[PDB]
RNA sequence: AUACAGUGAAACUGCGAAGGCUCAUUAAAUCAGUUAUCGUUUAUUUGAUAGUUCCAUGGUAUAACUGUGGUAA
RNA sequence: GAUGGUAGGAUAGUGGCCUACCAUGGUUUCAACGGGUAACGGGGAAUAAGGGUUCGAUUCCGGAGAGGGAGCCUGAGAAACGGCUACCACAUCCAAGGAAGGCAGCAGGCCAAAUUACCCAAUCCUAAUUCAGGGAGGUAGUGACAAUAAAUAACGAUACAGGGCCCAUUCGGGUCUUGUAAUUGGAAUGAGUACAAUGUAAAUACCUUAACGAGGAACAAUUGGAGGGCAAGUCUGGUGCCAG
């Protein structure tokens, strides 16, 4: 018996004290036999305490086996031996074996991510991806404790990098250095021996607080108020958690109760249950409010909100993948996808779910619009939601599980949750002069994401930029823009020569899907035994299958992103990218100079995206041949992944060319599948496939003209006597349906086409009917567009008929 | 069991009493335990 | 004791357990003796009981064992 | 299928044991067939005991069952206490993906809930064996129903008293070595404490047995009954000092 240290019983004492979260780091083999006693101390400092705890690893347990019956019957046949007595248990056996344990894979943290934990053990150490830390020191509640076990490797790590700031010497890893910085940093952390000593290295000093909550008593009396019927009912039920959500149930309810018609948005952050309050809201929606309701979820992911619905149901009055149907006992509820409902929106209440824009444009206009915002873009949905619908939109932002926690600030910090919609320039018409110059620099990721306060602040403000507005990306992909090989980036901001101080015009990251390094670093890594790092060019080396692709390296943009000012910020971002191509053609500090004029031999340079029309735009100004895309609807947003790729090297245009042209030989006919967008960006990507064959190509891929005999073959006589029939007469389908394929097949082949006349080779090639392109597209004069049409196809039958007959 | 070591747990008024890179965590516990007091910022002048 | 050589965890092997409780009421049909089976089965016990040969040694395929692993098990 | 015949099937083989065909048989008042229990009782089923005369030794009540019927498999021997398949219910783990066995069992209880320890030494049984074993089997312990024979004293000396006992309604009568917290003396041993050896696989116990072990022999047996007597005491009654 020893007595242990003033500091680490007097950490739970007042955590548990002031409700927040704290952070055990264990180092040492003997350091799983330390749980139980960190856990009786967890209970004793509160026993009104939540008793359960994880066990998140990643491939195996440390010394035991978690399955109660296989290791009783190892016990038995221990007390068969003999080298240990009956009714005897060490306590890590003890703790095991009385404890409510859940247990998961580093892999399947999604799925945890409702129910709520007294401690979290993880296991593993060296790997350790942000969103499963995000997933998991959330769902630890306010008396908790977060533990985390080490290894060899890491004790070397932390002896070296506990001096100042030298590193672990063999892909290397700086997330798991920033994170042991930021343990460093936090005051609700520390590290411990397996003998239960101290390293005061991380919040050395911890008094103990004096021994003893006005929101929590401010809820209570407004709670109270507001009971002294069923709408008291319902608002117990919700209020699990502070004023804030009780206010916005309290003010959902009052503008959405009766008031038939409103559009309510309720923004919050990955705390305070706004599927909570949603769900308990439900059930006096239903109540007072329409037999039918309409959820727009994502399908089978309405966890939360479906479980506090038929909690407040059975509350009041009640009684392919899974079951997400409609009941009623004394209503009707369906959790759809995008607005096939439209003629099906006889429901007067429909409540979305967070952020695709367009579709809920689509799908939010004649009812009721409850809205759930989760933080977890944002401004463009509130500007659409002022831009049209007496929209009583507010929610509020105080924690659940907590009042306010260190560990929530720490995990923030670390995870970089925060953003900053700052200017902080020198100017923006002397950043206008930036855009002028176009004058770009490197990142030197290594002393970037080596933990120091403005080298963070920077670093914070480059993680805003790489997160503004973006494509829905995550902490994973941060920690792969941190802790990747082939990375890098170009911070394009500031031109003026001040002091300190600057911003982040435009961030772009890199990626070095090479042939040369892309195989040393696949060539290392299959000795760990993994890796995947090369997209663009498996894209293009399976869909066009080139061996001058397999032998050219290539960069690929991950992402690159600027401001969200203005124009002038497109103007940025295109400068940014005309620098980039500059570059590529023409401790540490946290930037580099020398380095952004230096280089790898990189033959191609890709951008890989979702179709989308201003990244079109961005890509013609870009004006990198848009290579081979794909039509599979990936369903975050629906839009097909297209590939647009340049060669920017030697001698690779032949290549590049001749794969620009089998994709726009290929795009014509894949438009009549699965291809059915539009007609205005139709006609750009086929004017950029053109554009890049007519850049690349001197008189290679030169196609001959339709053929004499050929032409011939390809209609028929009496359907070109048809076409003349259509040219001196009416333009019915009993001749301009049969032949309307080969028409559009040769004018998109190969002597011009008008507007009108190319939205009509459009229409033909799309092969859609006569009143649904045009009328959507022109919206004016749809007989006489229809005339022009049939006057610009006599003029094509009349030039293949004197040209060959 | 309070006031009593359920486990090893020994619960005194306020002191708990418990029981039981190997050179580098002695050295870490022993003498560099405080010692990264002053080793925060390493020269980061901001 | 430079093809085996004693201790021997865990594996194949020979055998071990070689005869233990409750519940609904069958009148020489349950039972006991006896006659017979050139009318029949039989490990073990015991006594007996085998006559065809044209122009120096026969084949891969599995363990145990190693090695790579999956699964809460 | 009742009774038999002929042939085949199946059998370890005999066999209406089963099927085709055929004949209309067969048992019975010389007790067919059917009726029940002190069929938790009986029949020799068996040992008998030197006086218990239907208590008094045992094999077997009938057949089943391993949650419930069904089907299959193994073996010299089986429709297996130890196997599999499918159906239906119980039922535990589970990371909800799946892996199972049977414990829907046996012991107990309704002011004696502890038997579940040691051995094959004996008798048999199996056994490759001059060896191994058998919860077959034996041994021991807690768990009283005052049922059973013993003890809690035996023998002397001295002193000092004069009264003790019995009958009877009464008066009274009859009788005689009888008493005493009196002193005192040396002998006896038993409960207990214990050497052992014997016994026994081993240990307990019985048996045999050296050493110590009594004066309040305090090494301290009860249970119930009959009757008094006492205070500067207390209470009640009322024709002093009394009665209760």
């Amino acid at each position: 018996k020893k007595a242990i240290d003033s500091r680490i019983p007097s950490l739970i004492r007042n955590g548990v004290q002031t409700k927040q979260r704290s952070i055990f780091v264990i180092v040492g083999d003997r350091a799983r036999n330390q749980l139980p006693n960190l856990h009786y101390l967890m209970m004793s400092a509160d026993l009104k305490m939540n008793k359960s705890v994880l066990w998140a690893y990643k491939k195996k347990l440390l010394g035991f086996t978690s399955h109660r019956k296989k290791r009783e019957n190892k016990i038995k046949k221990e007390i068969k031996r003999g080298t240990r007595e009956v009714n005897e248990m060490d306590p890590f056996e003890s703790f095991i074996s009385n404890q409510n344990i859940r247990y998961v894979y580093y892999k399947e943290s999604e799925k945890i991510l409702g129910n709520t934990y007294g401690m979290c053990i993880l296991q593993d150490f060296e790997a350790l991806t942000p969103n499963l830390l995000a997933r998991t020191i959330e769902t630890v509640e306010g008396g908790g404790i977060v533990v985390i076990l080490l290894k060899s490797m890491s004790s070397l790590k932390q002896l070296y990098t506990m001096t100042m700031d030298v590193h672990a010497r063999y892909v290397v890893a700086r997330f798991n250095e920033r994170f042991i910085l930021s343990l460093g940093s936090n005051p609700n952390c520390l590290v411990v021996d397996d003998e239960l000593n101290v390293l005061p290295l991380s919040g050395a000093k911890n008094v103990k607080p004096l021994p003893p909550d006005e929101l929590p008593p401010k809820q209570l009396e407004l709670q109270e108020l507001k009971e002294s019927d069923v709408q008291p009912a319902g608002s117990l039920v919700s209020l699990s958690k502070t004023v804030n959500q009780a206010h916005a149930i309290l003010s959902f309810i009052d503008a959405i109760s009766e008031k038939t018609v409103a559009l309510t948005a309720g923004r919050g952050r990955g705390k305070s249950a706004a599927l909570g309050i949603s769900i308990a809201a439900a059930v006096s929606h239903g109540y007072s409010n329409i037999f039918v309701t309409s959820p727009s979820p994502e399908n089978l992911k309405t966890l939360f909100e479906f479980i506090f619905k038929g909690f407040d149901a059975l509350g009041y009055q009640e009684h392919f993948n899974k079951a997400i149907v409609r009941v009623d006992i004394k209503q009707y509820i369906v959790p759809q996808d995008h607005q096939v409902l439209g003629q099906a929106e006889l429901v007067v209440i429909d409540e979305a779910a967070a952020i695709i824009v367009k579709n809920l444009l689509g799908p939010y206009l004649v009812f009721m619009a409850s809205t759930i915002n989760g933080y977890e873009l944002s401004l463009k949905l509130i500007q659409q939601l002022r831009n049209q619908q007496l929209r009583e939109i507010s929610l509020d932002e105080p924690i659940r599980y907590a009042p306010g926690d260190p560990i929530e600030k720490w995990l923030n910090k670390l995870l970089c949750l925060d953003v900053t919609l700052i200017k902080n320039p020198r100017f923006a018409t002397r950043g206008t002069p930036h855009p002028s110059q176009c004058n770009l620099f490197v990142v030197n990721r290594d002393t970037l994401f080596s933990y120091h306060p403005v080298s963070e602040n920077f670093l914070e403000k480059m993680m805003a930029l790489y997160v503004s507005s973006h494509y829905k990306n995550s902490p994973n992909d941060l920690q792969l823009m941190s802790d990747a090989p082939a990375h890098k980036l170009f911070v394009l901001l500031p031109p003026i020569d001040p002091k300190d101080g600057g911003r982040i015009p435009d961030p772009l990251c890199v990626i070095q899907i090479a042939l040369e390094g892309e195989i040393s670093k696949e060539s290392v890594r299959n000795s760990l035994s993994r890796g995947q790092r090369a997209g663009g060019d498996l894209i293009p080396w399976l869909i066009s299958q080139q061996f001058q692709d397999e032998e050219f390296a290539s960069l690929s943009g991950a992402r690159i992103v600027r401001i969200a000012t203005n124009p002038e910020y497109a103007s940025m971002g295109y400068g940014s990218r005309a620098i980039e191509l500059l570059r590529d053609y023409f401790l540490l500090l946290k930037l580099s100079e020398q380095p952004p004029h230096y280089l790898h031999y990189l033959g191609v340079s890709y951008g890989l995206t979702q179709s989308l029309h201003k990244f079109w735009k961005n890509n013609s100004f870009v004006p990198v041949y848009l290579r081979q895309t794909a039509n599979d609807l990936t369903g975050e947003h629906t839009c097909v992944m297209l590939n647009v790729l340049e060669g920017r090297e030697s001698n690779w245009l032949v290549e590049f060319a001749k794969d620009f042209r089998k994709r726009f030989l290929s795009l014509l006919s894949y438009d009549f599948h699965k291809f059915t967008a539009v007609q205005a960006l139709s006609v750009i990507e086929s004017s950029k496939k053109a554009q890049d064959l007519s850049d690349d190509e001197k008189h290679d891929n030169k196609e001959l003209t339709r053929t004499h005999l050929d032409d011939i073959f390809s209609p028929f006589d009496l359907k070109r006597l048809d076409s003349y029939s259509n040219n001196l007469l009416d333009y019915h389908v009993i001749g301009d349906m049969i032949p309307m394929l080969a028409l559009l097949y040769f004018g998109d082949k190969m002597s011009s086409v008008q507007s009108a006349i190319l939205l009509a080779i459009g229409l033909q090639r799309k092969n859609i009917d006569t009143i649904a392109k045009e009328l959507n597209l022109p919206s004016n004069q749809t007989i006489a567009m229809f005339a022009k049409i049939m006057r610009k196809m006599s003029q094509y039958f009349r030039q293949l008929l004197s040209q060959s007959i | 069991a309070p006031m009593s070591d359920v486990g090893g747990v020994l619960m005194d008024k306020d002191a708990v009493y418990i029981d039981i890179e190997r050179g580098e965590g002695e050295k870490l516990m022993t003498g560099l335990q405080s010692v990264e007091q002053s080793i925060a910022e390493k020269f980061d002048g901001v």
